[PDB]
DNA sequence: GTTATCCGCTCACAATGCCACACGCGCTGCTCGG
DNA sequence: CCGAGCAGCATACATTACTTGTGAGCGGATAAC
């Protein structure tokens, strides 16, 4: 059901979707969205699980 | 031939010059010495060489803003925005900037030329306003500016001397409030 | 089993790290703009924010 | 297709009275200053 | 050369943070002619 409602189809479309969601109104590039998602997690500094 | 149209960025209160320095440093980082060609922060100088504030003072055309000559590409967009302390762009809808038009460009250019050619004393006096005198010979007098002058800069001022009003040439440094 | 206590040392080091990351940003930008080898690591950082 | 219909989405907007006490209340690098 | 005032600065950022309970306007799905 989720994959049905899932509008996107590709990984880069996932990056741009999450990027727009995080802060609307910004020019979504590959590097911008990719670094944003790699900073939301997968970053020793911007994140830690204690 | 896509020319690098000028653009403007909103800085903080008093970091405009430092923001421009750091922006040139980010240019030298990303080697974008082509796209981010010119970056300018205009200013002015009021030269009142007496009465507290001494010998000069620096103003700005419009504070909080900085002027650049970038181009339009998302990479350069971030490179402008990925600098120490700037707010967003100043123009069209956010994420889609707009250029300061060439008419305004040459206008501000002429203003910059005029302020760069002639360092000129501002904070002038308007004809018909009362004012005290800080002159030696005429200490603690007060009269009305009967006629103002700029290049001669000597303030034709009427004041009560031997009864009836008389015009005097008390220079700027010998002029008190207003 | 899900509610843990947080003592004084833990919160103190938390606030310390918070006050430390901002001086980290400051010293990073000052190392960027500033000279590479002329300094002494005693003024690019300020004890004021800590 | 369109025109009206409806249902989930997001935001505004309320949270008892007193009393007492305590603590604090910008700043900061630019600007006026010698 | 540093001490004493100032002007407009979410400190530049990622700050940030579970349910609170209720009404009300609103935008995308929906039945009908």
């Amino acid at each position: 059901e989720t994959l049905r409602v899932d509008p996107t189809n590709d990984r880069l479309s996932a990056l741009v979707e999450i990027y727009r969601m995080m802060r609307p109104g910004e020019p979504p590039t590959r590097e911008a969205a990719e670094s944003l998602f790699e900073n939301l997690f997968f970053s020793e500094d911007r994140y830690d699980l204690s | 031939a896509p020319k690098k149209r000028w653009y403007v960025v909103q800085a903080f209160s008093g970091f405009e010059g430092r923001v421009a320095t750091s922006l040139r440093e980010h240019i030298k980082l990303h080697n974008m010495e082509d796209l981010f060609g010119e970056v300018m922060v205009p200013t002015e100088e009021v030269v009142e060489i007496r009465g507290g504030q001494r010998r000069k003072s620096e103003r700005k055309f419009f504070p909080g803003y900085v002027l650049v000559q970038m181009v339009m590409n998302d990479a350069s967009w971030h490179l402008v925005r990925s600098v120490p302390r700037v707010m967003g762009f100043i123009g069209g809808t956010s994420d889609r900037p707009a250029p300061i038009s060439d008419k305004e460009v040459d206008a501000i250019m002429n203003r910059l030329q005029q302020v760069g050619d002639k360092p000129r004393p501002k904070t002038l006096f308007e004809p018909g306003e009362m004012v005290r005198v800080n002159d030696g010979p005429f200490a603690d007098f007060n009269g009305v500016v009967e006629e103002v002058d700029y290049e001669k800069s000597r303030l034709k001022v009427s004041v009560s001397i031997f009864g009836r009003a008389t015009p005097v040439e008390l220079d700027f440094s010998q002029v008190e409030k207003a | 089993g899900n509610r843990r206590i947080r003592s004084v040392g833990e919160m103190a080091e938390n606030q310390f790290r918070v006050g430390l990351v901002r001086v980290e940003r400051a010293v990073k930008e000052r190392l960027s703009l500033g000279d590479l080898d002329t300094l002494m690591p005693q003024d690019m950082i300020n004890a004021k924010p800590i």
